[PDB]
């Protein structure tokens, strides 16, 4: 499971880059992201979002 | 001496939280309960499962220097290759070295007494710990050859193994005296 | 073997209560956490005030055989005479040698196999302990000479002085090699 | 300060014999038991009092 720290964390290493940033939601809740050479799975659904709504969707 | 910013030779990064619900699998986890002064307990770790995308994310290698950034001790102890795959907590800063410093010196640095100082400096917290990973990053430690580290850690390393012999031997001999007289009766 | 039942050899009685608010004074306390594996720690006793009188009755002597009838583990200690006066504590049963049997000996004994299964017969609570006076006093004991006992207690307390100095010098080495590489 | 475990034990021990006791008061309240041999302080007040009264009010 992402949590807030993490996802914060890696926007201050530079590592999510842009305004947007691959998503993948289990059932329509975040579940994690996807950086530039990372692996997703078959059976993940993917979406680009953009970085202050996926913050902000994680405070609640 | 000339001094290396922590921020320049290493990779730092916050541990992975876990949730107290978990499965566990086969993913260890080093929290600050693990966290001896002897190293870690790597007998007595929680284990859990995780996906291999973010567990290679948090995934620990040998060298990493795992540092209590919550709580109430500010502990330091370097991860040593396991068998199974392991990961620290959120309440711990993991410093990947990238050059120049051994994960061991670093360990002594920060065990000596400015290495407190520059730890207790870069606190956020009275009562409990709340270490600021910029400030913590901004400490200066010198820097000296490699083999000179290799060769301070590997009579560190001996003397911490002779250390659990002597333990373990003076702990085995009173087993057996103790044993003796039982029998004896 | 000639068996003495434990009640036949000991004067038994319970530890003073003392509430947490006593004026830390001169009489140590010894506590259910100053009964270590090692034997009781002397450094961390707490200190209160209490009355000749009421002291004289409770006043600990060297060799008596503290057990822990309450807590969540039986624990067995002897007491050794210290530089002030110390009792027990509520929580724990003294046991005085009257004669036969050192307090050493009735130690080992009932750490022993047996001891412990005697120990948890005369347990009266489920979760906790309260151990019964009444059957901890009926328990036998093996008899062996004195002069056995004491040869068999002089090497249990040998060897449990050479563990705290083999255990002390192996954190004093440790210690100076730690300290050796500071220095650089 | 006597407790009401302290007084039982010293009754079933053989210590307190008899239907009464010498019994130490402090500002009206009872501070403990005087047996046969024990020494009394000048300052302390003894009253011999019977064990099951004794008993009693220690209960409360």
């Amino acid at each position: 499971m992402l949590y807030i720290d993490e996802f914060k964390e890696a926007i201050d290493k530079g590592y999510i880059l842009g305004d947007t940033v691959a998503i993948v939601r289990k059932n329509g809740k975040i579940f994690d992201y996807v950086l530039p050479h990372e692996k997703v799975r078959d059976d993940e659904v993917v979406t680009v979002e953009r970085v202050e709504e996926v913050m902000v969707e994680l405070d609640k | 001496r000339e001094k290396v910013t922590l921020g320049t030779v290493v990779d730092c990064f916050k541990g992975k939280a876990v949730s107290s619900k978990v499965v566990p699998g086969d993913v260890g986890l080093i929290n600050l309960s693990d966290m001896g002064t002897l190293g870690i307990q790597y007998h007595q770790l929680r284990t859990f499962q995780m996906d291999r995308r973010q567990l290679l994310r948090y995934l620990l290698e040998d060298g990493d220097v795992l540092i209590a950034s919550k709580g109430t001790l500010k502990k330091v102890c370097v991860f040593h290759k396991q068998n199974r795959d392991v990961v620290a907590s959120s309440n711990i800063t993991v410093l990947r070295p990238q050059k120049l410093l051994r994960g061991y010196y670093i360990k002594f640095f920060l065990d000596s007494p400015i290495g407190q100082a520059l730890l207790d400096a870069a606190d956020h917290g009275k009562d409990v710990i709340n270490l600021s990973t910029k400030e913590l990053l901004d400490i200066p430690i010198p820097v000296i050859p490699l083999v000179k580290q290799d060769y301070l850690i590997n009579h560190y390393l001996r003397g911490l193994t002779d250390y659990h012999r002597k333990l373990n031997r003076a702990e085995q001999e009173w087993e057996y005296i103790q044993n003796e007289i039982q029998k004896g009766l």
